[PDB]
RNA sequence: UAUAUAAUGAUAAUUCUAAUCUUAUACUUAAUUCUUAAGUAAUAUAUAAUAUAUAUAUAUAUUAUAUAUUAUAAGAGA
RNA sequence: UGCUGACAUGAGUAACGAAAAAAAGGUAUAAACCUUUUCACCUAAAACAUAAGGUUUAACUAUAAAAGUACGGCCCCUAAUUAAAUUAGAAUAUAAAUAUAUUUAAGAUGGGAUAAUCUAUAUUAAUAUUUAUCUUAAAAUAUAUAAUUAUAUUAUAUAUUAUAUAUUUAUAUAAUAUAAACUAAUAAAGAUCAGGAAAAUUAAUGUAUACCGUAAUGUAGACCGACUCAGGUAUGUAAGUAGAGAAUAUGAAGGUGAAUUAGAUAAUUAAAGGGAAGGAACUCGGCAAAGAUAGCUCAUAAGUUAGUCAAUAAAGAGUAAUAAGAACAAAGUUGUACAACUGUUUACUAAAAACACCGCACUUUGCAGAAACGAUAAGUUUAAGUAUAAGGUGUGAACUCUGCUCCAUGCUUAAUAUAUAAAUAAAAUUAUUUAACGAUAAUUUAAUUAAAUUUAGGUAAAUAGCAGCCUUAUUAUGAGGGUUAUAAUGUAGCGAAAUUCCUUGGCCU
RNA sequence: UAUAUUAAUAAUGUUAUGAAUAAUUAUUAAUAAUAAUAAACUAAGUGAACUGAAACAUCUAAGUAACUUAAGGAUAAGAAAUCAACAGAGAUAUUAUGAGUAUUGGUGAGAGAAAAUAAUAAAGGUCUAAUAAGUAUUAUGUGAAAAAAAUGUAAGAAAAUAGGAUAACAAAUUCUAAGACUAAAUACUAUUAAUAAGUAUAGUAAGUACCGUAAGGGAA
C-alpha cells in the first residue's frame, strides 16, 4: 500500500547477511532486526515475522512461493508459532485460521489498489474489453438446457437453485468428505460476517 | 490390454462382464487386476527394478525368493506369465550371471600393435585403412602371423600374468 | 439473405482438406482411399 | 452395595519410517560416443584412538566395510 | 399418387429477365455481326489497375517475355494451429483404436539487407496498439497606435545565383521562390481497454545471376447461386466545376447501349406527375401519400440523475429572397403501459414487454482447491491467476424502499441417541452318509464394526408460504373487543392493472 | 552435391622467399540409400439396436451387425486329469440316425445335447519336457437360452502310500491339469475341364457421364 518510486525493500528469505554480521553494529546482539523486519515492503520467514503482524504474499513451503493474499487490498495476519511442529498459525482473508510452513515467506503491508473493489464498469463493452462474455441465466434457458429452463412465463420451477450440470449453488459444501483440508483449524465466517 | 507392456501383470488382463441388479437388469461392467507400483531389489543387477505388478505377482515375488528367481523360472507357464518386459529383463539377469560366471579367461592390444603395419602397407599401397574397417576385417582371425616386428613375450592367451 | 452459395471456392482450402496427402496422412484417410480403391473409382481424392 | 489396578478390546489424539504418494534442480590389463574387473587423485558416511567441562556430548592428521568420476530439497503419511 | 421409355393436353398460350437509339457502308446478304457519324447511359462507375475462382472464355496454335533496385511467389523467420514424427526394461495414461506432456518438423493473413550517382544476397577468419499536431514564441508584411493579430514559418521533401578544388567527386551556405487537399519520415504527448513471435561484426576470396505467376474476365455473358439469373463477391486511382463532404447536379477521357423486334397504346395491372370545393368524413388503425420558409452564424424552455440530458429543443433572428422559377441533408408536440440506457434475437411469417448489460445480493473454493471436459485416465481450461480471485444462482443503472414465516423439499451444524449391508480368528446343533471315526449343508454370541436414519437448532436476495368466523359508536359501516387453526397471517407501496369474470364497474376531462 | 570423395601423370590466374589450386581432371581404393504391399477365408478384443414375446423391464435378436488388432495358404482342434456304467470304447474335423428324445425357460416367446451306429479322411501317432504351485481347491462378482473352460479380488494343497471326475457320503470305475508337435477330410480366392428345363433387363462398355464440399450415390 504505502510503497512508492524511491523506497528501499530487502528479502531475507536467504537469511541476515554477512554485511551486518560482521559489522556487529546491526547484528542479532543489539536485537536491531525487529524494526528492520517490521516494515512494510520487505520480505522475512514467519519465523522471524512477530506475531500479530499484518503479511501478504503468504506461501506453504519453505521452499515455495508465495500464493495466499496476494490480489489488491489483500492481507493476513500472523496468529501463532509452533517450532516444534515447524508450523504457523495464519488467518487469511477468508477468515480461516490455516496451518503453514514456519519458514514459509511472507511480505510485511497490505497488497496494494485497495480501492480496486469501489471501482464500478459503466458498461458492458468495459467487460467485454477485460474479456467477460455475457452470462445466461438459468431461467431464461430451456429444459433440455439449464434445469431452471422451461414454463410458460418467468417461473422458476419449483427447482432447487443449481447449476447447469445439476450441483447446488446455495450453500452446498462442494469440497466435502475426506477430500477436505489437512492443514485447517478453523473455518472462515461462512455467513456470521 | 496395452497397460501390461510396461510391468509384470503375471498374465492377468482385464475382465469385460455384466454388472446385474436386484430385477435382474444387466450393465456392461470391467474388471481390473490390482496393479502396484514397486521396486524391487535384484542381486544380480545390483539395484532396485521399479515396475508396475499385480499383488498376486508381487506375493509370487514373496514365496518364490526375488525378482531374479521369478524372472529366471524354467517353466513355461512363466514365459507366458512375463511379457515382453520381463522377457527383457530376464535377458539381462541371464547375461550378468552368466558373465559373472565364466569371465573371458578363467586381442585388443595386439589389433593395436597391428593396426599401425597394415595401415602403413595401405597407405604404400595407395590405399587407405580406419579402425571401423579395420576391426570389422580382423575381427574373426584367429591364427596370427610375424611377417614383421619380433614377438617378445609367450602371453599366448593363456595364463596371463606369472 | 439469399442461400445456395454455400459453395465457397478456394484451392487451399480444398487441397489441405480434402485432398490426396489430406487423407494418406492418416487412418481415416487412409481407409477412404482404399475404400475408393476397391470399388475401383476413378479418382481419390482432389 | 444393600468391574477394572493386571489381560485384552473400542474410541480420540500425537509421534516415527528404505509402506505409499506429490512438487523442484584418472589410469592398468580384458570382452575409437561401450562394457566389465582391480587397484586410485580429490570430492562424502559409522564405530575405535589424538586432546577440552560437567560425575550423556563437541573437533581434527591416519586407518577398518559399501558406493558416485537413481539423486538431492520440500511436503503428506499409516 | 407402381417403375422406366415414347408421345400428348394446357398451346403455338405465358414468357424472352431492370436498359436509347438512328441512318450510310461492308452486303441489289442483316433489327441482332463490323465500321463511321448523330443521340443517349455509367461516371468516388457500367472506367483504369489488381486479389480469389473458373469448361482459355483473351487481341490464340507464329499464344500471355523477369538477377533485383515498386516482383510476387520460391527461400530465411515465425503466429493461430497441425503432425502413424519425438522421449537403465521403463516419458505418462489407456479394452484396441488411441489420448496427454516435451522435443522436433510444418504452417501466413505477418516480419526479411543494397540499390539510378543504380546495385550485389555466397564461402573461409569472432559468437514501436490506438489517437492528436498547442493559449504562448520570430521577422516582414495587412495590421492601429503601445497594438496585438494575421499569417509562409514557429519541424522535412529542390532548383537556381553567387564565395573554392586534388590534376569539380564531397562539402561550409548567404540569398530567390506555395494556395488548398493528401503522402512518408521526424519531434514531442493523451486515455486506459496497457498494445505479436521469430532468424550475431569486421576482414580475404566470390558473383556468368535457376524455377513458377504474368492473356482476358474479375458490382461479372468469362466466379458462388440448377439459367448468358435485377442475388453474393476482396483492394487502390477514381478529370474539372460546386460544395463541409467519397453528399447531390453535370461529365473530360474511357466503356457501353444488351438472344427479342415493329405497331397499337381498349378494359385492367404496376411505377410516376397534377387536381376544383372539403380536409381523416376512409380504416381495425392517418396504413399509404402529403406536409421542410436555410444547410451557416445567433438564440433556445419546463423537468432533470446537472449530462446544451432534454437539444438537431419548439417558436424566433441575420444574410440577396419579394409572383414563382435544380438535386441532395433536414418530417411537429403531448399523455400512458413495458423496458434504465447503446446493444442481441426466431438465416426465409414474430425485433418485442423477450436475451444481454453496468449495478445489487447469496453461495462454493486455501491452490496438492471449487467448476467443466477426459470409451477414463493421464492431463487441459480455470491461470502462469490466489477471497478486492474464480465458478454457480437470482435480480437487472440510480432515487425512496425491500415487511412476517423454516410447515414442507433441500443445504448446513452437533447430538458420547440409532438400524442395518459386506468382511472373520469359534461352535451352545440339527440333517445326510458311513461299522466307525470322519466328510458335506446352520442358529446364537465378540471389547469389535459406517454413511444413512430421527432428534435439536441455523438457512428464504435457497426452492417456498403470508387464514377464517362474530357484534359495538339505538345507521350504512366498524378505532376497541371475542374465537378456531398456523411456522406466520400480506406490512410500505400499487389497484377494473399487458393481473378485474360480473365489466361499456361508478365519477371527471 | 552416389557426376557426391583420400590417391594420383601437369597446371593456368596465386600460395605470409620440391610440393598444395573456387571451371577440373584417361584415373584407382572406401564409404548412406529406394516400403507396389489387395480382397475373401481364420483367430482374438469390445460389442449394439431394430425385432419377438402380439405391451415391457428377466429373456430374445446375439456374441449377430459394426469397429479394432494379428497370422497362414490355409487357420483353428487334436492324441483323454475323455466317455461311459461293472460290459466296454479309445485323438481331432464335418455329415445322417439317435433327436426336436434327455435337459431348460417372466416353466412365457422359446432354446436344446451327449453316449452309440454309420459316411468322408490320413501312415495317424508322437516327444520336444530334468513331468509342471500362488497351480488344483475354496469363498465372492461375472461367464456359450440346455451342456462349461476361461476370467477380477482374496485364502490355498498333495506325491502315484497322490490327484481329477458325480449336490452329498460310502463302494466301484475311469483318466493323470498346471510342458509340447501333428498330415487328410474344411473355408476363401484364382485358373482348367465337364453339365446347365440359368442369364442378351445375372451377356463384357463404367464405377465413366452426372449428383454432393465430403464420406458417398450412380445412368443410357
Ligand atoms: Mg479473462
Ligand atoms: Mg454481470
Ligand atoms: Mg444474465
Ligand atoms: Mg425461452
Ligand atoms: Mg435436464
Ligand atoms: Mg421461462
Ligand atoms: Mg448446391
Ligand atoms: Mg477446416
Ligand atoms: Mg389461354
Ligand atoms: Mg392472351
Ligand atoms: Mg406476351
Ligand atoms: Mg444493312
Ligand atoms: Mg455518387
Ligand atoms: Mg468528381
Ligand atoms: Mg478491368
Ligand atoms: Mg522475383
Ligand atoms: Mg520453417
Ligand atoms: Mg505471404
Ligand atoms: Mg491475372
Ligand atoms: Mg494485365
Ligand atoms: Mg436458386
Ligand atoms: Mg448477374
Ligand atoms: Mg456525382
Ligand atoms: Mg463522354
Ligand atoms: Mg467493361
Ligand atoms: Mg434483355
Ligand atoms: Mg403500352
Ligand atoms: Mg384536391
Ligand atoms: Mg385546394
Ligand atoms: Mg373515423
Ligand atoms: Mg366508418
Ligand atoms: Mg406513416
Ligand atoms: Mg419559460
Ligand atoms: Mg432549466
Ligand atoms: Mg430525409
Ligand atoms: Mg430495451
Ligand atoms: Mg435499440
Ligand atoms: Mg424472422
Ligand atoms: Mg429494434
Ligand atoms: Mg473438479
Ligand atoms: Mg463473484
Ligand atoms: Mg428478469
Ligand atoms: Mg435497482
Ligand atoms: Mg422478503
Ligand atoms: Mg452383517
Ligand atoms: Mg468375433
Ligand atoms: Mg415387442
Ligand atoms: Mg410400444
Ligand atoms: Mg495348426
Ligand atoms: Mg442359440
Ligand atoms: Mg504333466
Ligand atoms: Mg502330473
Ligand atoms: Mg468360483
Ligand atoms: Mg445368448
Ligand atoms: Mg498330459
Ligand atoms: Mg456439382
Amino acid at each position: 500500500d504505502g510503497l512508492r518510486p524511491g523506497d528501499v525493500v530487502e528479502s531475507f528469505r536467504r537469511g541476515i547477511p554477512q554485511t551486518l554480521l560482521n559489522e556487529m553494529g546491526g547484528k542479532v546482539d543489539p536485537a536491531i532486526l525487529s524494526v528492520k523486519t517490521t516494515q512494510r515492503g520487505n520480505c522475512l520467514p514467519i519465523s522471524m515475522i512477530p506475531i500479530g503482524t499484518i503479511i501478504h504474499n503468504v506461501g506453504i513451503t519453505p521452499v515455495g512461493p508465495g500464493k495466499f493474499c496476494r490480489s489488491a487490498g489483500t492481507y493476513a495476519r500472523v496468529l501463532a508459532k509452533l517450532p516444534e511442529k515447524k508450523k504457523a498459525i495464519v488467518r487469511l482473508q477468508s477468515g480461516e485460521h490455516r496451518y503453514v510452513s514456519l519458514e514459509a515467506v511472507a511480505t510485511i503491508g497490505v497488497v496494494s489498489n485497495i480501492d480496486h473493489q469501489n471501482r464500478s464498469l459503466g458498461k458492458a463493452g468495459r467487460s467485454r474489453w477485460l474479456g467477460i462474455r455475457p452470462t445466461v441465466r438459468g431461467v431464461a434457458m430451456n429444459k433440455c438446457d439449464h434445469p431452471h429452463g422451461g414454463g410458460r412465463g418467468k417461473s422458476k420451477s419449483n427447482k432447487l437453485s443449481m447449476s447447469p450440470w445439476g450441483q447446488l449453488a446455495k450453500g452446498y459444501k462442494t469440497r466435502r468428505g475426506k477430500n477436505q483440508n489437512r492443514m485447517k483449524v478453523k473455518d472462515r465466517p461462512r455467513g456470521k460476517d | 490390454f496395452k497397460q501390461s507392456n510396461k510391468g509384470l501383470y503375471g498374465g492377468s488382463f482385464v475382465q469385460f462382464g455384466n454388472n446385474i441388479s436386484e430385477s435382474k437388469a444387466k450393465t456392461r461392467k470391467k474388471w481390473l487386476p490390482n496393479v502396484v507400483k514397486k521396486g524391487l531389489w535384484s542381486e544380480t543387477l545390483n539395484r532396485k527394478i521399479s515396475i508396475k505388478m499385480t499383488a498376486k505377482v508381487l506375493k509370487t515375488i514373496s514365496k518364490e525368493g526375488g525378482i531374479d528367481n521369478y524372472l529366471t523360472k524354467e517353466k513355461s507357464a512363466r514365459i507366458k506369465e512375463l511379457g515382453p518386459t520381463g522377457w527383457k529383463l530376464r535377458y539381462r539377469v541371464l547375461k550378468r550371471k552368466d558373465e559373472i560366471e565364466n569371465p573371458p579367461h578363467k586381442r585388443r592390444r595386439l589389433m593395436s600393435f597391428l593396426y599401425p603395419l597394415e595401415k602403413l602397407e595401405y597407405r604404400s599401397v595407395g590405399k587407405d585403412l580406419n579402425y571401423k574397417k579395420f576391426v570389422e576385417l580382423f575381427a574373426d582371425v584367429p591364427v596370427k602371423d610375424i611377417l614383421a616386428r619380433l614377438e617378445d613375450h609367450k602371453f599366448d592367451l593363456s595364463t596371463i600374468t606369472v | 439473405k439469399s442461400r445456395g452459395n454455400t459453395y465457397q471456392p478456394s484451392t487451399l482450402k480444398r487441397k489441405r482438406t480434402f485432398g490426396f496427402l489430406a487423407r494418406a496422412k492418416s487412418k481415416q484417410g487412409s481407409k477412404i482411399l482404399k475404400r475408393r480403391k476397391l470399388k475401383g473409382r476413378w479418382f481419390l481424392s482432389h
